[PDB]
């Protein structure tokens, strides 16, 4: 006689917990998540350039340390420095160590071009046992440890231009002997002395003497400085000891380059993203698995589940 | 759900329903039968999938920035560094609590208003010869076979046909 | 609010009803009443609670931090330390505005959706012994007692008992 | 025949007024505060080991001003300096005071344990009018006046190794002479020479002699220095004039220890928040006291109230 | 929309009411008109306009700040001041972002439930003299020219007159 | 018969499309744009007093550089740097360049207080070729450069008590002879000393000798500091050689001063919000112009444009 017709809606076994705004805790009968919470493990070879350290860290590399010969030249859209990497050469200190590798990271080139420096009246080429190079005493590569020569150290004044349409890192810095009797035996005079400047700036150095920690067998340490000599201005170079001389520039860049600490193995694959823990998929808004990124990355926020709906409310059936 | 369907005058829901959100059951004299309504089911799954894709799709590109652990104490500057760093991961931890709570709280009210539509649809369509019983559930008051609900669902149900054998069950 | 109960369709709320957010006023044979729809006003309590529990629950500790007032001039470095805060600043006062404003929205949509909900709740267990007048007022069309306006309050109500005096009440 | 029956909805009488996203002032029955905006204008003596600085800044207590030796080997969840501190011994300057305050104020301890350095060729425990220890002159209870004797000065070069596990954090320091006499009669030499290093820092510094404004009657300066020793490492003082040497060290712990500037009585309760106007509870979102927070603190806004709606509008009759 | 009328049974909207949001139109004996709501309207309007203040009439001062563009390479400082900076604007590109985002869906839903508003208002007015096709169009089963027309728009509409003629046309 | 009564809403013939929660592009019949994304290209003279630098740097004006005396005591609500600005003074350094430009911006005045001089020994008013003023050698301003007096430059010790209420901004500095036979040609002393100190603080340059590329003719060149001296405190100068006195002090007041880098044109109108691409209407939220501003500004946001819904959802009609 008559009919009778029902509507209704979907419902699943075992539904999804969500977050609403009046309930902390709701069910739904699907939801997607929002926060990448694993990582492979290992480091994506390749949207981005990327640069192994391997046993060196970024500076000593930009220094030339012996081992860190190989990355001689190198380029790198992100360096990755280790936690094992370790130091084989002359004692240095660098002040605003961490502003130095923070502008060479992201310059992301160690293209170091040599010129033709006049250093008359010394003797070049100087070493230690603390940086062999091979069997013998040497040196940081992009460096040139002066001393004296033929009983006398000059008044150096050298005189470098920069007749190029791009910007120059001069890179060098200042010896400080354990004694006196070595400040006056390697320069001569009982204080030495390294003034870097250019039309826009200068940094008068003086060296300090005295006893440091043996490292390597060195007391003795190398201060480090660098000098940026922009397109049509001319670096002029005036010591008269305890100098330690450039022996060119590195071509400043500007890009994407960057630096990263993480004993993550590098693997063959395809990943935008880069955390120390490893490469991670960036089709999810937010992560939690390291504030450090590099590349299209989520936004790093403290929660490790972030559930979006993406069903009606879950109403179970009898 | 601020329709009151869904968790509502609807006191269940339908594990049996497997090809749709939303659907029609029967009891006539022919017997029962389910049926998934496909346009107010991919009505609710095409907005909630916009939905999705206006967060998913989306993330930005940042290369070289700012350290963030350091080896050694240092003072002024580096505490600077950290509040930074501290400060940007709250603002964001709480955008991303807040924006699921309103897209959930909103999804739910969603589902529930999408198949309030269809109660409405279906109740505006069948006019004078069925009755709303309370739970969702219509009682059409005239002989409605396999084919009368048939048209009822798929939207051409004609009520004159029998407006005049519904209005004497209903008024008699 | 986006349901035209409260303050819509309901001319105005009730300073005598002292005993609950939802309920009813009755005029019949017996006389003049009201009881408060516990069911109803429980469930709006209970949702602005748990929306409440939520934003009030929750702050984070933070212990070493970055000055914020300085005794002397300094320059960059002091400059970036106040931009710091005061941007951070800025952009939480902006996210309590907008929380609340969000909330509160919601909040009076809510109790309009559940005013709402009780009434079609009503209006089907009356079925069709009663009409609605449009001022948030169904006129049941039979002697509806006390014992009677108790079983449509409970949910009890059975239209059917009613049901032929009311259709003679109003098709006549 | 007929029965009627009207559905409805409550209102009160003092309504409290809320802002919406379609209007900034509408009237509902029911709201809740989320501004903290009040004081009690105590800071509790509790849950936070507080440590009231009184007249000593964390600065002094450190250095060991004569008045500031209460605080020898104190510790501190957070340290409360005071508006009316002053400093009652030998004029003293730090390049980089910030950053020392900072760091010994998260280490939130000043446990000092005397080492055994051996200033051999040297005159110690020197004092000054300007730090009246008790009737007599004295000095910063950690630091050693170090001067010549039996007219002479050594090339000092003392060593002492970090064989523990902790990191120590020495602070030392170099006297700048008012003029060549005081030099030349203090120290021998007509200039001095300070250098700390271990094997990853090192820092010289060189006294400079001048006329400067007289403080507790003295024209000379003491500059103030730190350095920080690894373990595994060890420290090299080396000077031939114008030290004051350091006689220990101090451990340095990681934590929740922290710092602030305040004048508020510290009383006997308990409150989680802690701010300069004193402590506040953390039941709601937000506060307006001071942005200055320590603790499980609400998040300082501009805005001074903030009503959450609890209720449905209100609609009263007439 | 939420509410399903706009965009829902509502088939379209015209683009001839140029002089409101939300009208009737008729075709009653005397031939068809139309005819703005202003009282509808102009209730859609205010709360938009409330909504679009809340937004506009605002921006705060800032003066002496950091710098943000930079003729050399310094490193550590510098990074920390870009940062900052960076940080600071996706954090509001994101509010921004969201604000819109969140306000035109509420937009949208608003003037859908207006509308909604203006049928029911209309449904309950007309009682039992007419019948909700599904097309946003009331039939009204008794002559009504004009002045019967106009009496509904401005809500003096006295369904009593008309019941029995009504009745009739609906149940024969 | 019987009537039909339909009820609807309006549609537009050319809609907007706006962003929601369900769609990125969804059609309404009104929207307004919340991004001011366009600027008239000029800055407006006013609410803010603005001072065009023209060709000089606030810095340059500060010291005194010839061309930049027009500048002297000048005040500002924000100053507007040059592009094209140049410095054709005596070659100058200064340590912390950007802190001093920063400080001296934020104080927004120039007003300088030239104070009773005391260089007894000295010749002063010392001058350059390379800071022609007029057709003479001129120098700075508001500095004075010492040198010997009948072939002996004094141990200086100037003293300058601050009785004032405000503080005062002593800028100073120190000279870098190019060699030694400079050095002690000018200040006889074959190594200068330049010690500036305050109850409060304390810092003592030493000249250092060296050639530096040619700038307007000179190798030399001067080191510039500066010193803010509280109320009750005074100022001590010591030096016996290299020092270029101050001859007074600035006034520091703080507000709302500020400084910007811009080249647009500074029109006659009325503008709240500054920006280096002119100013702008503040009637938006935000702005897409520059996120550089000064004033009452919407915040900088990526996005060009974001469409404020203000009307209902546009259906039009087949
Ligand atoms: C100032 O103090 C410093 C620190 O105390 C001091 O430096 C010390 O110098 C001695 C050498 O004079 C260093 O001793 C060396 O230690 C290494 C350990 O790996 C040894 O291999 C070295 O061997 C030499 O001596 C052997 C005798 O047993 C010979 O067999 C051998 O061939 C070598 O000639 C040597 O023992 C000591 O390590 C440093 N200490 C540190 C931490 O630097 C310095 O001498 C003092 N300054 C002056 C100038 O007095
Ligand atoms: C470089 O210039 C500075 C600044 O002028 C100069 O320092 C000044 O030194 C004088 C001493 O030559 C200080 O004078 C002292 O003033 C205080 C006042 O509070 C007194 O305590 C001292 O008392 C003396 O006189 C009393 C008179 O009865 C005696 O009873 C008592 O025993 C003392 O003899 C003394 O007068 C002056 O305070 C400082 N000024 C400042 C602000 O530093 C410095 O000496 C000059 N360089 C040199 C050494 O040439
Ligand atoms: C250390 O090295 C530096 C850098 O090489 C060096 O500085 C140079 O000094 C020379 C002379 O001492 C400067 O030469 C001058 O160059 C300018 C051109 O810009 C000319 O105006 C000068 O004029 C000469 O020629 C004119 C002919 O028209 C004559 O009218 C006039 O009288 C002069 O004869 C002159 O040639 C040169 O500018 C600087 N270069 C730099 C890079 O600064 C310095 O000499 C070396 N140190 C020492 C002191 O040994
Ligand atoms: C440029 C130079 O002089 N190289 C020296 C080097 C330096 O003097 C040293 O690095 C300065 O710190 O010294 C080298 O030997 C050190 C060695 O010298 C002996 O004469 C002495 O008997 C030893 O105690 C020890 O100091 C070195 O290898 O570093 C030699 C090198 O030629
Ligand atoms: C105060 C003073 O002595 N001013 C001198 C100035 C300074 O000595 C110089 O700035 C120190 O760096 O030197 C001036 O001269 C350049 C001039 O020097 C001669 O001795 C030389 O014979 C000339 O060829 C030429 O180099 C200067 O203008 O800077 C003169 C000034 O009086
Ligand atoms: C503002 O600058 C003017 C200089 O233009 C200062 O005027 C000098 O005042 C001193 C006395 O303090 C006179 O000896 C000079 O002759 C004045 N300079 C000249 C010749 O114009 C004035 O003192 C400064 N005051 C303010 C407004 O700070
Ligand atoms: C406003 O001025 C700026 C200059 O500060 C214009 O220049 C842009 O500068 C940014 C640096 O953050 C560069 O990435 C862009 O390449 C520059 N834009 C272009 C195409 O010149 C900026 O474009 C100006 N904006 C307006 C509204 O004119
Ligand atoms: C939810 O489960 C369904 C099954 O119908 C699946 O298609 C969907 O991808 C899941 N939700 C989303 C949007 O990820
Ligand atoms: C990198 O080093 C090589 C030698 O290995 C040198 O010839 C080359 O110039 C350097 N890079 C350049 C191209 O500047
Ligand atoms: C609706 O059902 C009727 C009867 O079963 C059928 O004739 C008609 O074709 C159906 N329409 C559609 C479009 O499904
Ligand atoms: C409803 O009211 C009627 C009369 O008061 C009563 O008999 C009935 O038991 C009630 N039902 C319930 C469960 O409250
Ligand atoms: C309810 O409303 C009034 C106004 O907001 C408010 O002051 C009162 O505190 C609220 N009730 C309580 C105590 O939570
Ligand atoms: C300070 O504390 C250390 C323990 O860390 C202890 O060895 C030393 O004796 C204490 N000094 C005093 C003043 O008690
Ligand atoms: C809180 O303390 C600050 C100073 O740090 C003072 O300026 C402010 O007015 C005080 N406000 C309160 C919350 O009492
Ligand atoms: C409503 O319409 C009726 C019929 O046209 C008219 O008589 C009455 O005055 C109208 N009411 C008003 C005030 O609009
Ligand atoms: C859109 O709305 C704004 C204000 O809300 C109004 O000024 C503008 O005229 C509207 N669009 C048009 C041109 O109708």
């Amino acid at each position: 006689s008559t009919a009778t017709l029902c509507l209704g809606h979907h419902a699943v076994p075992n539904g999804t917990i969500v977050k609403t705004i009046t309930d902390d805790q709701i069910e739904v009968t699907n939801a997607t998540e929002l926060v990448q919470s694993s990582s492979t493990g290992k480091i994506c070879n390749n949207p981005h350039r990327i640069l192994d350290g391997r046993a060196c860290t970024l500076i000593d590399a930009l220094l030339g340390d012996p081992h860190c010969d190989v990355f001689q030249n190198e380029t790198w859209d992100l360096f990755v420095e280790r936690s094992n990497a370790f130091s084989n050469c002359y004692p240095y200190d660098i002040p605003d160590y961490a502003s130095l590798r923070s502008l060479v990271a992201s310059s992301g080139t160690l293209e170091f071009i040599t010129e033709g420096f006049t250093w008359t009246g010394v003797t070049q080429n100087g070493g230690s046992s603390a940086c062999k190079r091979g069997p013998a005493n040497g040196f940081f590569s992009r460096l040139n440890w002066l001393t004296k020569s033929e009983s006398a150290y000059p008044v150096l004044n050298v005189t470098m231009p920069n007749n190029d349409n791009f910007d120059k890192l001069y890179i060098w810095g200042v010896h400080h002997p354990s004694t006196n009797q070595e400040q006056t035996n390697l320069y001569v005079q009982a204080s030495g002395r390294v003034t870097v400047s250019t039309r826009r700036s200068q940094q008068t150095i003086i060296p300090n003497i005295g006893s440091r920690p043996w490292v390597r067998g060195q007391p003795g340490r190398i201060s480090i400085y660098w000098t940026i000599v922009k397109p049509g201005d001319v670096l002029v170079i005036n010591s008269n000891g305890n100098l330690i001389a450039p022996r060119g520039y590195f071509k400043m860049r500007t890009g994407k380059s960057s630096i990263m600490r993480s004993d993550a193995p590098i693997d063959t694959c395809i990943s935008e993203c880069i955390t120390p823990n490893g490469s991670i998929p960036n089709d999810k808004p937010f992560q939690n698995v390291n504030k450090i990124t590099y590349g299209a990355c989520p936004k790093y926020v403290k929660q490790n589940t972030l559930k979006l709906a993406t069903g009606m409310r879950n109403v179970p059936e009898k | 759900g601020l329709f009151g369907a869904i968790a509502g005058f609807i006191e269940n829901g339908w594990e049996g329903m497997i090809d749709g959100w939303y659907g029609f059951r029967h009891q006539n004299s022919e017997g029962t039968g389910q049926a998934a309504d496909l346009k107010s089911t991919q009505a609710a799954i095409d907005q909630i999938n916009r939905k999705l894709n206006r967060v998913i799709e989306k993330t930005n590109e940042k290369f070289h920035q700012i350290e963030k652990e350091f080896s050694e104490v240092e003072g002024r500057i580096q505490d600077l560094e950290k509040y930074v760093e501290d400060t940007k991961i709250d603002l964001w931890s709480y955008n991303a609590e807040l924006l699921v709570a309103l897209e959930n709280q909103h999804t739910i009210d969603l589902a529930d208003s999408e198949m309030n539509k269809l109660f409405e649809k279906t109740r505006r369509q069948l006019r004078e010869n069925a009755e709303d019983m309370g739970n969702g559930c219509f009682k059409i008051y005239h002989k409605c076979d396999n084919a009368c609900i048939e048209s009822i669902r798929n939207g051409t149900y004609d009520h004159d046909i029998y407006r005049d054998e519904a209005l004497n069950n209903r008024f008699q």
